[PDB]
């Protein structure tokens, strides 16, 4: 436990959470995949829908690498706050949020080989825009958009972790 | 999917046709590439066909229209100089895709019609 | 009655950032609820709303306080310094936790080690139907 | 003129947060007063109604007992921020808050004898039952349940401050 | 805009005619030789809520009626005390409290009673 406590101590000791992981060197590249919860509304009014996510990305950071402790360290989600995340986006979102019942759903995760794991919980109200000129023999296509907001690729790089197989918990899906 | 046909090619109309999923990819535009050199924006037009936007060197002679009907885009020419001979290509962007004056952002081309004056 | 010294105390050696029997065994929890009401069920958008009083006990041997006392509660500035479990509603939609005249939530330890820590909530959980047979 | 400041400070100096009054003796005393501002809806439907009131909590701490000033000192509200107060609770509102407009609806008044008159401004949407069976000839019955959270009657004692005349201003309410 | 014109010599009669609706509360005061006026009751726009003082409790009754006469007090079980001119008042809606007869406005013209 003490072992444990002073190593955290020092990887967030002396730690900057202000340059991305490998700052002069190749971009950082960011896997990412997502657990569909639920669609909830589809409004034509509107033209969105609503749509939960266990949100997951994975980086690898070496400032925060760790060696002796044969185990991967699930750190309090306050931690986030102490540490570089990536400034991922939703762009095509009107309105989103974090659950924060019973406490802010949010995920930090250190494995001993630099390898951050930061998972959050989201709703997202995304827009979609349709074209009810055959409705209601319509085939929409609703899509989510996401992106860096400050860094380019030439310092960060997306992909999605697993190939097609990332986004999962579609086919559990049933919309009215 | 959408496959992209161009017509055409003093007073020039070419016509740009498409088939396929057009929804999908709604804001089309007209480029044109001389011979030996790189492409370049000429310009851009939405679906509702209402929200034209040309580059400067080729404003206040050209004009843009569209037609859903029949899903075609039509780039009406004007008084012409001897460096608008070119192919003149024709493409598609989705929405959320980016800005218009660069190519890479469309992802279905035309053949290109070849035009010279 | 030498109550802060026992509460500052409490706090010196903690570290909020690791959970009880990091490397040892998982930490067991206790959960409890007491089920006020059950809101309306939106047939329409297919949820439902709960009010629950949920409390959850677990085993903290970093909190140990020898003294007369058996039993200390904390304010609720205090709740963010100690570790709790990060305990969230899978199905929840939006739930909500009350805030006025105080903060509805309450914390106490005990001198042998033992945490409880309770809250109040109206969580508007999904409930999606199979209404082939309404009604 | 100076003095007074003086006075608040010593006031604050030795106070204990986290302590209810008399924390080894009896139960601290809490008086309460309502005035009522307006009911503005009644739902059928949500089962509920919205009532915005002025709570008023009275109790007797000696902590903070000051002489030489006879004048009761009223203090700004963020000094709410830095003293003990009730965890008074209503258990029906389904959602409630204070309105913050200029600033926060808040007052503490510190009288010569110690004792402290904490005062909010409050809308809450209280869950009510309406028994529609006789609807629309129908008389319903709504209540506020005012409770404790924590601390039970051996710690802190609830009661009407003024008799019948705790609650003033339901003459005021009118409905359509 | 509101003119108080009270009567009695027993029922206390009150009528209010103008703007009634922007001064709901409306209520009794008395006043006697060399005294200051006292609270005496309030009546509320609805009608279906009193308040009445301590001195005049389960005694004095408060009523309220439709049309432009919608204030009525009926006198029970009067003593020598109560020899007093009686003012019909109206409040505004957003005013202090009822017991204070300076946020009343539109003062009626005092009725004479003598036990
Ligand atoms: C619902 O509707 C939406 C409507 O938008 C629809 O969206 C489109 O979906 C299709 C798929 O069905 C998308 O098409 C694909 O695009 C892939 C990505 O293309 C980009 O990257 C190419 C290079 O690959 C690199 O990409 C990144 C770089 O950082 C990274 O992953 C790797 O490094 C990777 O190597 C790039 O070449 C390409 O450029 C386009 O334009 C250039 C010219 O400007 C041209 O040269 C290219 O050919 C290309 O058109 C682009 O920038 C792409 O990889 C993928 O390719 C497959 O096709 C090739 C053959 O072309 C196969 O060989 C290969 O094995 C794959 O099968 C495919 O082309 C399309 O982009 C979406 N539209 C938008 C706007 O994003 C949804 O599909 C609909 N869904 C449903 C369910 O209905
Ligand atoms: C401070 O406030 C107290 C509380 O009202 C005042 O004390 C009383 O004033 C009322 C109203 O006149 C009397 O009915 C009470 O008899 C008074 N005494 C008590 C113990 O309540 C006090 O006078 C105020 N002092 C100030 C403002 O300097």
């Amino acid at each position: 436990m003490s072992f444990v406590k002073e190593t955290v101590d020092k990887l967030l000791k002396g730690y900057d959470i202000r340059l991305r992981p490998d700052f002069g060197g190749p971009p950082v590249c960011v896997g990412m995949n997502i657990d569909i919860a639920s669609i909830d509304m589809v409004s034509e009014v509107n033209m969105d829908y609503t749509l939960t996510m266990y949100f997951q990305q994975y980086w690898r950071d070496k400032r925060l690498a760790y060696s002796g402790i044969p185990l991967n360290l699930t750190l309090d989600n306050r931690v986030a706050d102490q540490l570089w995340v990536p400034d991922t986006y939703f762009l095509n979102d009107k309105k989103s949020f974090v659950h924060g019942v019973t406490v802010k759903n949010r995920m930090i995760r250190l494995h001993p080989d630099g390898t951050v794991l930061y998972g959050l919980r989201i709703t997202t109200t995304a827009a979609c825009m349709m074209d009810l000129r055959r409705y209601p023999l319509d085939e929409q296509n609703c899509t989510l958009e996401i992106e860096s907001y400050g860094y380019t690729t030439d310092d960060i790089e997306f992909y999605w972790r697993g190939g097609d197989k990332a986004v999962t918990g579609v086919e559990r899906i049933e919309l009215p | 999917q959408v496959q992209l046909v161009e017509s055409g090619g003093g007073s020039l109309r070419l016509s740009c046709a498409a088939s396929g999923h057009t929804f999908n990819y709604p804001i089309m535009g007209w480029f044109r590439q001389a011979p030996g050199k790189e492409r370049e924006f000429v310009g851009a037009i939405s679906w509702s066909g209402g929200s034209t936007s040309y580059a400067d060197s080729v404003k206040d002679r050209f004009t843009i229209s569209r037609d859903n009907a029949k899903n075609t885009v039509y780039l009406e020419m004007n008084n012409l100089k001897p460096e608008d001979t070119a192919v003149y290509y024709c493409a598609a962007k989705g929405r959320y895709s980016g800005g218009l004056y660069y190519p890479t952002n469309y992802d279905y081309w035309g053949q290109g019609t070849q035009v010279t004056v | 009655g030498d109550v802060t010294v026992i509460l500052n105390n409490l706090l010196e050696g903690y570290d909020n950032k690791l959970r009880p029997d990091i490397g040892v065994k998982p930490t067991l929890i206790h959960t409890d609820m007491y089920v006020n009401s059950i809101g309306p069920v939106n047939a329409i958008n297919m949820e439902y709303t709960i009010d629950i009083f949920f409390a959850q006990t677990w085993y903290d041997r970093r909190l140990k306080f020898n003294s007369t006392i058996k039993v200390l509660r904390l304010n609720s500035n205090m709740v963010g310094k100690i570790w709790i479990p990060d305990t969230f509603f899978r199905n929840s939609k939006k739930a909500d936790a009350h805030w006025i005249t105080t903060p509805n939530r309450m914390l106490r330890i005990w001198n042998d080690g033992r945490v409880l820590y309770t809250l109040r909530l109206t969580i508007d959980a999904e409930c999606q139907l199979q209404l082939h047979n309404f009604p």
